[PDB]
RNA sequence: CCCGGAUAGCUCAGUCGGUAGAGCAGGGGAUUGAAAAUCCCCGUGUCCUUGGUUCGAUUCCGAGUCCGGGCACCA
RNA sequence: GCCGAGGUGGUGGAAUUGGUAGACACGCUACCUUGAGGUGGUAGUGCCCAAUAGGGCUUACGGGUUCAAGUCCCGUCCUCGGUACCA
RNA sequence: UGGUGGCGAUAGCGAAGAGGUCACACCCGUUCCCAUACCGAACACGGAAGUUAAGCUCUUCAGCGCCGAUGGUAGUCGGGGGUUUCCCCCUGUGAGAGUAGGACGCCGCCAA
RNA sequence: CUGGGGCGGUCGCCUCCUAAAAGGUAACGGAGGCGCCCAAAGGUUCCCUCAGAAUGGUUGGAAAUCAUUCGCAGAGUGUAAAGGCACAAGGGAGCUUGACUGCGAGACCUACAAGUCGAGCAGGGACGAAAGUCGGGCUUAGUGAUCCGGUGGUUCCGCAUGG
RNA sequence: AGUCUUGGAGGUAGAGCACUGAUUGGACUAGGGGCCCCUACCGGGUUACCGAAUUCAGUCAAACUCCGAAUGCCAAUGACU
């Protein structure tokens, strides 16, 4: 509720007049943040795969969904079916208040963080997340943490070219 | 870079699967709906000559609502419409739930239609 | 031995030599060509003999551009077996030449050369030929 | 919104150790932060302690 | 002396089912007789005729018989009473 | 697997159906709801 | 149609209602200027599964697989 | 010529069932034992990189099919067992 | 202008613009019917702040796609003939390819 | 059966090519299948794209999974093949068993026996609000005569009559 | 029955290379090693040492078809013999 009210009063008049839109309904908007588990655990253990479907929850508690392979792969010892990481998808009021998670606290657990990768933009306007460990934030309870698995997090936006999703995230407060 | 649809060409991809197993015959006229997001409509149609029979809508000068919208002003016209219906007094119709499901506005059109005396 | 990698089928009817060439009908890619003047199986025996009589008398060749391609294959059976019981084991390769069919090029040696060129080659094809310059 | 599988939705207020009082909807309904974003140096600009550190050494002629 | 050549190894073939066109363009057909016999539907059943559950043609009606179209690649039987 | 089944009635004592099943898929008995033609009705029906 | 084999890792036994038994193997022990072969020790078993009689019952009936020996139907 | 079988670590040989081994024995390899041997006793031991982890490579060769192939399917090549008859 | 049909994309993409008071749309929210394997993305429910950017229509243009001649040719039904793995001549038929060109919409029905 | 028989190979079905722009046509002529399988892989209801590529990215690598465009199609079609199919026949969910009994004017095929196709009618159903569909599976294969005895139901006869 | 008449069904001969395969040549190139340089298989330069894709022209088919004749066949329709 807190970035919305500063998203629409403050950053979207930012951007509109820094690159000249002819519209409110040209200026670009983050929509969807959809996140990736995807642990191929389930070669070796199924009961691997359970820890992340209940821990992945304790996140957004929008339940991920199992994820099927849809093709056999043998080179990972893989069969077609045969669930391979969940998929945490977000997008609404909450997702803008899962940033203000990220910003605001979860990047400096990251214990050796720094100015994070800046060309990492697939040439649309979307940005993905390069995370390796889970104990981002006072949840993980590392007495309950057997699985040392991270998590891959992906930036969709309504963002027409590139380099102002550029501009976009320094503005909501992405540290480069 | 998020491109989706419109949907009225998604209403338009499920609306002809329904054209394609019924059509608006003699004495069996497609009785169409289109459910615009300020009113609503519906036509009376045969297929086989493309002539419109009897059409009203929320869009009308009499007998209007305040909330043109609300599923009782699909009471109010789901029976106009069956009163144009009444006028040229055919009453007898394969329906269409026309690109849109059975489950509010479109089935209170329908009911409106049968208690008023159309025949599905 | 120009011989094609993988082939759907080992072996093919043999086909009917009646028409003028579908394309290769006039040189382009050099400015001294060999039409065909006949009709008949050419073999990748007949290219090698073909092409190295090309290179022995050039000295130094720019290009030869060898046009044709053994496609077709065929058969025979294993000598001295009566007829019938199955259509024998592919044994070499057949280049399908219509009548008219540019073979092969010669890339920017004079006609002097040219004129010898191909003559020496002409004697190893089962074709008579003739020498046709770019248009 | 599915019943009997989304766990709740709690006004979280969270807290760093520095005084940065936040607000979010979780689970968790009081998160208690030793260095938040705001604590943490490296949004405040240049960072106090590395951008000064990170010097090469000045070919010590020192001693 | 003869060298036995055997390995056929290739010497079957099914017997055909008769498809192609029963009844001629512009005949009276009589109602419920098959008009065209097709693996896989090329011809498509259009009016007062349905599609087989063996994805025949088969007429509903009485009448004659024409072939038209429908529109950029692909055909259709009509069927018109009188 | 696959087995030549028997479909009988439940209140009247006559067969009249045979299908089949499988061995992994269905090893117990199996039942259905058809048509007996002495019961002239839909009526439930069993494996014997 | 009858009769033969369902336990310990394995090979096998075995009660008329109250429970785990050999051999080989595994693990170690001592023995021996070394070595097997012997000599001890614990090991490990829902006694095939499901219901019933009964106080519970490999025990023991109510219900069935798969391997061998035959009488004998097979258009 | 036709069929029938089979092509392997250094070597001989099983795995011939569908999921990955390249058993097991004999080499070979360092050590232990003997004054040095042979012998005997542990440890590894398919090739090649990583002193480790791991990966590549492969079961005559060549190609398919498979998520897969020592095996499934087919062509070549080699070597065995059987046949090449009647006038 | 909207809704809804038929006509081989000549109805296509592609780019260049214009338009929106209503209209149509995005757009604003889930208290409710219903919902997404997870969600108001869609589907439902309701609302009307501002929005012509998107679609929606309205225009231009031949860059691809598409349509398509005429002329001749290939092949060829029959007619004979000749050196007979093929080939020539006559009556008749006649493509594809290649172009000239056409075309970046026509015809209905109802509402305003 | 047999380009003399011998041995070797094959024997019926299904698809393609030969086949000569209808159907059919042979060769010990070219290519591969089948003696099933499925309780959902059928029935309807409603739902919605696919294959790779290109990027962006922990472990992740050529190739797991996530987005993200460009993609009428390269895939997926229980399985060979041809013919179709992106309005689903492809892909999901729910509910259910029409994998219904009695039929069927009419035809295709055919020497015969067989084999095909189906409007529609009835009784009872399933699904859906309804219209309407459903007489198994995307069509074409997945198997066989009669005689024979076994098996369950039978207003059928039963050797003087009753059984 | 034959001819003329309009109406089709059908995918060979031909032709085409848009699908399928095969295949020529140039430009271009991911990437790959190699002369190997600097040198933790790590920092990058380099060639005609190859090269997938890529597009430009180019051929080719019994089991390749966006195409597609003559005829031949089932027709209706009248006319004539």
């Amino acid at each position: 509720n807190r970035l919305k009210e500063k998203y629409n009063k403050e950053i979207a008049p930012a951007l509109m007049t820094k690159f000249n839109y002819d519209s409110v309904m040209q200026v670009p908007k983050i929509e969807k943040i959809v996140i990736n588990m995807g642990v191929g655990d389930a070669v070796q253990n199924a009961k691997a795969i359970d820890s992340a479907v209940e821990e992945l929850t304790f996140i957004a508690g929008q339940k991920p969904v199992v994820t099927r392979a849809k093709k056999s792969i043998a080179g990972f010892r893989l069969r077609e079916g045969m669930p391979i990481g969940a998929k945490v998808t977000l997008r609404g009021e909450r997702m803008y208040d899962f940033l203000d998670k990220l910003i605001s606290v979860s990047l400096p657990r990251v214990r050796d963080f720094r100015g994070v990768s800046k060309k990492s933009f697939d040439g649309r306007g979307n940005y993905t997340l390069g995370i390796k460990e889970q104990l981002i934030f006072p949840e993980i309870d590392y007495d309950k943490v057997t699985k040392v698995r991270g998590m891959d997090i992906v930036i969709v936006t309504t963002a027409n070219t590139d380099e102002e999703a550029r501009e976009l995230l320094t503005q909501v407060g992405m540290p480069f | 870079m998020i491109t989706k649809t419109s949907k009225n060409a998604a209403r338009l991809k499920r609306h002809a699967r329904v054209r394609a197993k019924l059509s608006g015959t003699a004495e069996r006229p497609r009785l169409n709906v289109f459910r615009s997001n300020k009113h609503i409509y519906a036509q009376i149609i045969d297929d086989v000559n493309g002539v419109t029979l009897a059409s009203a809508s929320t869009l009308d000068k009499d007998l209007n609502v305040e909330s043109t919208g609300d599923t009782s002003a699909a009471t109010k016209v789901g029976e106009l419409v069956a009163k144009r219906a009444a006028e040229k007094g055919i009453s007898d119709v394969v329906f269409d739930r026309g690109g849109y499901l059975y489950h509010g506005r479109v089935k209170a059109l329908a009911d409106a239609a049968r208690e008023a005396g159309l025949k599905f | 031995m120009l011989l094609p990698k993988r082939v759907k089928y080992r072996r093919e009817h043999r086909g009917k030599m009646r028409g003028r060439a579908k394309g290769g009908t006039e040189v382009h890619f050099g400015e001294f060509g060999i039409q065909a003047l006949e009709a008949s199986w050419i073999t990748n025996r007949q290219i090698e003999a073909a092409r190295i009589a090309m290179t022995r008398y050039m000295k130094r060749g720019g290009k030869v551009w060898i046009k044709i391609f053994p496609s077709k294959p065929y058969t025979a059976k294993p000598l001295e077996v009566r007829m019938g019981s199955g259509k024998g084991a592919p044994e070499g390769w057949v280049a399908v030449v219509k009548p008219g069919k540019v073979l092969f090029e010669i890339s920017g040696v004079s006609e002097e050369v040219a004129r010898e060129a191909l003559r020496l080659a002409s004697h190893k094809l089962p074709i008579k030929t003739k020498f046709v310059k770019r248009e | 919104m599915k019943a009997g599988i989304h766990p709740n939705f709690k006004k979280a207020t969270v807290k760093c150790a520095c005084g940065n009082e936040f607000e979010t909807g979780s689970v968790k309904e009081e998160v208690r932060v030793e260095i938040c974003s705001e604590c943490h140096p490296f949004y405040t600009g240049r960072q106090k302690f590395a951008s000064a550190d990170g010097r090469v050494d000045r070919f010590n002629k020192k001693y | 002396s003869k060298k036995g050549v055997g390995s056929t190894k290739n010497g079957r073939d099914s017997e055909a089912k008769r498809l192609g066109a029963k009844r001629a363009d512009g005949q009276f057909v009589t109602g419920g007789s098959i008009l065209y016999r097709q693996r896989g539907t090329k011809i498509y059943p259009g009016e007062n005729v349905g599609r087989g559950g063996d994805d025949t043609l088969f007429a509903k009606i009485d009448g004659t018989v024409k072939f038209e179209r429908f529109g950029r690649d692909r055909k259709k039987v009509s069927v018109y009473p009188v | 697997m696959r087995v030549n089944i028997t479909l009988a009635c439940t209140e009247c004592g006559e067969r009249n159906y045979i299908s089949k099943k499988n061995k992994r898929n269905n090893p117990d008995r199996v039942e259905f709801k058809k048509y007996c033609p002495r019961d002239k009705k839909s009526t439930l029906h069993r494996e014997t």
